[PDB]
């Protein structure tokens, strides 16, 4: 049983979006679906919920219509409508199935969770830079590399090395927001015998700005 | 709306070691539940109905309590237990969650591995000057970096960012990015990168020169 | 002694092939009959509904033709009753429940035709009366009528065929094989002494009955509530409390159903005419509400699905409840032919939905659905009034098909019988017999 | 008559005190029945765990499978022949007799013997139900409270005993209704009046069923989903199936008794030869519970699979015959444990079979073998034990396919009809009519 | 309650096609689906059926791989596969839903049907030629317009006016074969107080080539 | 496989008539059904189980039988029951359908309504010419079309379709189409369509001039 949520992205303060959760793996009816959200760097706070037939919908304490939850038992999809978005709505939204044992309902199964960024900042493709060992950089046993993605917005950017065939020894730092712009850095560590020897590639990709770069790290002039 | 307060905000334990955490309510609650959450991944239903473990959960876990104080326990907590546990209750509408507890792993001290990289030529060919300095794998997580430029101890332009305990080694890492204007940089030979941390008395320097 | 038993045991369950065959005919007849009766009550409620439209323009004319058309049916009903067979009046179950005890007579040469036709008139009229009564009685009189015809002796053939025809009847009236069997072996049968009744012969009857019912009215249920939710363990107490309510109330209703029987008796004083009049009077009041407020009048089914789905506001419910309590007492206490079973099914459904709605509020964390409580309390009156839960519960379960509510269904129904006992309640069917018996061994 | 008029006005008024003990008999039978169930698990598992522990050496396994089970079966028959010979066999007739006051309810013995003696026989993996063990433990719990708090009158003695009997059969099948129905159709005195509070029973069953739930909820015992419906013109196919179970039911009844004699020879009553032949049969099962899981075991695990139609027609006849044998041995060899459940499995298989032949000869009826499985599942309970109304409401509660009820009845009924006309007898009554004429010499 | 066959079309002798039948408006999963056919003005013939879970699939006295019925309950769609096609297999393929009364089954609800034509020919979309009345227009109460559809293959094509808004007074004439191409015309009576004042549109649809041509009917120059 | 053969393969009746088709089989069948296919429409279950009307099927429709010979009756048939009636059995896998019985209405005379159109520009742009000429709502079905290009009777390059009786009125319709090469049509100039029909001795004819 999978619960896919999509529809999160960037929005203007004041605007409104429609989140969606597609349910596969169980008779979607007979169940109660509910939304829970998490502000980056904070706990989990419940948004609302809805039953099968759709004749009951409860929400946490909110404004007259801050939230509108619904479900199409026909497409096996659960929606969430947020309106008049402030920046407190900038968070990670999860959908979930609801069940019980004795009768004190818990959140059965969750979903990956789509992100909602609420800002007046504009979409911006990132700049990838190859980080190569210095002009005095001593080539001893283990050698560390990495490339840094600077000047993009909003999140996220995924960085993989040599297409994933480089799991061990990789550190991808979180991105930090500076003057309405994100900036992260990644680092891959491999044995001196492997580079400049073979070929170490860094895979930045920011789907928002529809970007994709395979920055190939190379020794220094 | 009850207010569950998770206990140790953060806290580390060794592999094979009993661990307990609390979830003190602000009023009666019943059969609270617990959830596990690994960095980057969706919450999992661990303990449920105060004690009943979830189909598949590792037996080292156990959770109990009543009235106003509940707790989760790891009878010898390993690594695949290092996460963040949230307690939830729904004995009285509307449902609520706790502040969460950060179960971090405790292990041997580690020396930072400083690596300083000059500005990539792609950047400089656009007025960009950034000189990243990595501080990989270490313990504890507390650490400081400093950017001297041809002597002078620089502070404006820094961009520190830490990683969170390697789920395949257990050491924290950090990167400090220094930003300038192609120009400003073009005016300085030296570019050091000191770093002071528990595993040492004095700093672990690492610099270069435009030459 | 432990000698005879040993002998009997080795001889248990060996009903004469001949009884096992007549059961097959009593059932086939009660079924074909119960169906014919059902089809008739239709043609009538319809011919009427057809005439209201035939003059749909003139309003007052309608309220009149609604009242008249129904009044004329109710009358023709009460007549046939007071004229040729005073037993046909009322429910019709106590009379068979008595007959099993040999304390009452089974005059079928009368009751069959009177109960039948007198029923179509009362039901076709649209009054608040079940069908069990008419078919449970016609049921028995069919048994006796074959018992006599082919002639059969022994207390068994007389108790058996009479008990099988009683059940086969209650089966084709609710399309509930099990509930039928269960009603006999829990209520109809001699409550205080042994009795030679072939439980196997009964089955054969019920089945043969239920097949006939199906052959003509299949592909369509009597009640459709679909698959409601489940009952979390921590929500069971809510069904014990509901069970208490029906518990204290059930007897109170039992008082009114008897008291009204006295009181209403005054009005006509036993006068065949004043009675037949007060008849058409009440039969008319219904043919009118069967228009101005369909819920208050009628048999009771049409509204069960709607009440369960939760399509009535809480207000509208209390009204329909009270309105019904009244209309049900009148029609039944006014000695008109027809059961009181079904209308009680409707009363519990409404009182259940109500309890359900209050629940769905006070407990948002239980994620309730009013419907569960409706289906839980649907056989609760059958439990606090008639005091025969095991039958009520298997009846509901067969009509609503929501077996996942069984635990709550029992706790409610049980709690009902418990609270009814501790408050002096009495089996409404037994009391009616204890009073129809008394009065006889009174007029001497 | 006049008295009737008085009684009527006094109907259904069971003393509040009885109505309260019923609540305790049930709570205990439930908690107990659960504990028993959990035990039989831990064991069947500890075993399954040891087969893997040596998964490399094949012959070693067939041995440790046979041994491990043999050692349990023995410990079972021992406790039986040693401290309580009534614990042996089903355990229902003993309570069915006790209601007639013709048998004794020695609980200070039976409770512990039936219980532990059962875990051993069930944990062993033998072909025996749970009803027996819990229906009996059920009653002895009733009597045990009846004595403790001390209560007099034929009622409290018949009631609490009958409620504990039902509450037991309920927590063994999670079937509230079936429980009540079993009492008031089979367990109760079949030929004379008896003061049993049907209301007190309910309270018991419920309190019992809640305990069952509290520990084993969120998971059924049998899941067959929602099978098809039964077109009116396909009902006769269920009457014929009903005839088959009808002529067969008694035949099985003979074998179940005859084997009881015959198997008696072998040990001659010798506590040792018996306890040996015990571990022998208990081992044969711990082995088949490996080489052919279907032949051995309680019987449930395979019901869903047989109904879904996952066995070829061949494989069915085998499993049927293999079972008929393994079921007779374990039950006729006076080991503790019911024969109820295993008959549920036998009907399911004979039903599926009839089903498959039907699904062929009649392609125009658009049949689904499964319907006949579920129709014949309680058919043996009807041709052997001759108590259909209980069989049918039991299946209906475990399979939840109420749309098959008409066919379920026609099959079950026809069974009891064909069993009667062929000299059949209530297998539970016969066993008592023997237990009784034995105690008479 | 609506079954809608598609995938129909043109197949080369000795070939194979896969007809589909998307079901909508009911609990498709509880129903035994079926197939039936009608070859050029000829009678009906049952092809085969297929029980709810696909665990039964009877066919008609046929080759054991001529046909292949199947179903994807999670999609609400039936399926028909025909292999090694000859001219005996060139007809209208109806999709059905079976059920019963007393028990002797029947075809409850039939779909529109889809046409399968076996020929070496070629798929050719229709040309839609508007037919506006003459300038010798005596313009009576009612005024018959019409449009000519010519040169398409294979059959059939369907014609409506104002997307079916114009349902009365319409006649669409059978088609005719003119050497591996079909041609037909449709008329349409109307009041002159409705045209030229309004819009008279004929919408020719030829699904076999998924082309739709809407021809508004203007007057002559 | 049973083989059903129906009474009249085609039959005609005037509304008000009691109509009765038939369905007979090789062996015995029981509880058969009937379908109604109206021109250009999928069949629709009309009567099932020998004598039960589906929902929304006029009581006008009786229908019975038993054995090998079964009947469908329409006591006082109406004009809208104009279709083709199949019977099916399904009680002897495989099921088998009847051959059909086309019901036809006999109504009063109804004269055609000739309408003629000029080859449309576009049909010319590709180099083609089709002088269409319909002949709507008439009865009997018998009609003779006559083409004259500049007073001269043409014969070849003509085609005439026929719609089936109509569902409500019971009239027929006709469409004669005359085809030419672009110029071939441009050459001559006056075009006429001729309709002879029982409803009139004086042949109805419409026509236009190439300019």
């Amino acid at each position: 049983v999978r619960l896919l949520e999509s529809g999160g992205g960037l929005v203007q303060p004041g605007g409104s979006l429609k989140l969606s959760c597609a349910a596969s793996g169980f008779d979607y009816s007979r169940y109660w679906m509910s939304w829970v959200r998490q502000a980056p760097g904070k706990g989990l706070k419940w948004i609302g919920e809805i039953n099968p037939v759709s004749s009951t919908i409860n929400y946490t304490p909110s404004l007259k219509d801050k939230f509108i939850i619904s479900r199409d038992n026909a497409k096996d999809t659960l929606y969430l409508q947020i309106s008049k978005v402030r920046s407190e709505d900038t968070a990670l939204y999860y959908c979930a199935r609801l069940y019980y044992g004795y009768g004190y309902w818990y959140f059965d199964v969750w979903g990956a969770g789509t992100t909602v960024t609420v800002s007046s900042a504009k979409t911006t493709p990132p700049s990838v830079y190859p980080l190569a060992p210095g002009s005095a950089a001593a080539a001893a046993s283990m050698v560390t590399l990495g490339c840094l993605v600077k000047g993009y917005f909003p999140e996220p950017v995924t960085v993989t090395w040599n297409s994933g065939s480089l799991a061990a020894g990789v550190h991808t730092f979180p991105a930090v927001l500076q003057a309405a712009l994100y900036t992260l850095s990644s680092s891959v560590t491999v044995p001196s015998s492997s580079w400049p020897s073979e070929t170490v590639t860094c895979n930045v990709a920011h789907p928002a700005s529809s970007t994709k770069v395979d920055k190939k790290i190379v020794p220094r002039a | 709306d009850i207010v569950l307060t998770q206990s140790p905000a953060i806290m580390s334990a060794a592999p094979g070691d009993k661990v307990t955490m609390t979830c003190s309510a602000s009023s009666s609650v019943s059969y609270i539940h617990w959830y596990q959450q690994k960095s980057g991944t969706s919450p999992k239903r661990w303990i449920y109905d105060t004690s009943k473990l979830t189909s598949g959960v590792p037996v080292r876990f156990s959770g109990s309590g009543s009235g106003t104080s509940y707790s989760l326990t790891i009878n010898t907590m390993e690594a695949e237990d290092a996460a963040t546990y949230y307690c939830q209750q729904w004995s009285s509408h509307p449902q609520t969650f706790g502040g969460g507890t950060k179960l971090e792993i405790l292990r041997a001290d580690a020396a930072p591995t400083v690596s300083i990289f000059p500005p990539s030529s792609e950047q400089l060919t656009s007025g960009g000057a950034s000189v990243v300095c990595f501080l990989n794998n270490f313990y504890p997580k507390d650490i400081n970096v400093k950017w001297k430029i041809d002597g002078s101890e620089r502070q404006n332009g820094v961009l520190n960012s830490w990683t969170d305990q390697d789920s395949k080694d257990s050491t924290y890492s950090m990167s400090s990015t220094l930003t300038l204007t192609k120009d400003e940089y073009e005016r300085h030979n030296s570019y050091t990168c000191e770093a002071t941390h528990k595993t040492s008395t004095s700093p672990i320097v690492k610099s270069f020169n435009r030459a | 002694r432990r000698r005879q038993l040993i002998r009997q045991l080795l001889e248990r369950d060996k009903t004469p092939l001949a009884i096992l065959f007549m059961a097959a005919v009593v059932g086939t007849l009660v079924g074909l009959a119960a169906v014919a009766f059902d089809k008739g009550v239709a043609w009538l409620q319809n011919q009427r509904m057809g005439a209201l439209v035939h003059t749909a323009d003139n309003y007052p004319l309608l309220l009149t033709v609604a009242f008249l058309c129904s009044a004329v049916l109710a009358m023709f009903g009460y007549f046939l009753v007071r004229k040729y067979a005073p037993e046909a009046g009322g429910s019709g179950i106590p009379e068979i429940e008595g007959a099993l005890e040999d304390q009452r007579p089974v005059r079928w040469w009368r009751v069959l035709p009177v109960k039948f036709f007198g029923g179509l008139g009362t039901l076709g009229g649209g009054m608040v009366l079940g069908r069990e009564g008419p078919t449970v009685q016609i049921g028995g009189n069919i048994g006796r009528m074959v018992l006599d015809i082919f002639r059969l002796k022994g207390d068994e053939a007389r108790h058996t065929l009479l008990a099988t025809g009683a059940a086969a009847g209650l089966a084709a009236a609710f399309n509930a094989p099990l509930a039928g069997i269960l009603f006999i072996i829990e209520e109809m049968r001699p409550q205080f002494r042994y009795t030679l009744i072939s439980i196997k012969a009964v089955f054969i009857g019920v089945i043969m009955s239920t097949i006939m019912y199906r052959i003509f009215n299949h592909e369509v249920a009597l009640i459709d509530v679909g698959k409601l939710s489940d009952a979390p363990l921590n929500t069971l107490w809510l069904y014990l409390i509901l069970g208490i309510i029906f518990g204290i109330f059930g007897p109170i209703f039992n008082k009114w159903v008897l008291g009204m029987q006295d009181l209403l008796h005054r009005v006509h004083g036993g006068n065949i005419t004043k009675w037949v009049l007060m008849g058409g009077a009440i039969g008319g009041l219904c043919g009118l509400l069967g228009f101005v407020a369909p819920a208050t009048s009628g048999g009771g089914f049409n509204l069960i699905p709607i009440a369960t789905a939760g399509n009535f506001s809480m207000g509208m419910l209390v009204f329909i409840f009270v309105a019904r309590v009244i209309t049900t007492l009148l029609c039944f206490s006014s000695g008109a032919p027809g059961g009181i079973f079904a209308p009680m099914l409707a009363l519990g459904t409404v009182l259940g939905t109500a309890f359900g709605m209050v629940a769905v509020e006070l407990f948002p964390q239980y994620h309730l659905e009013a419907g569960t409580f409706a289906i839980a309390g649907m056989g609760a009156l059958l439990a606090a009034s008639i005091r025969a839960p095991l039958t009520g519960i298997i009846l509901v379960l067969e009509m609503t098909d929501n077996y996942q509510l069984i635990l709550p269904m029992i706790i409610t129904g049980l709690g009902a019988t418990l609270l009814a006992q501790f408050t002096g309640g009495k089996p409404l069917y037994s009391a009616i017999l204890a009073r129809t018996l008394a009065k006889q061994e009174a007029e001497q």
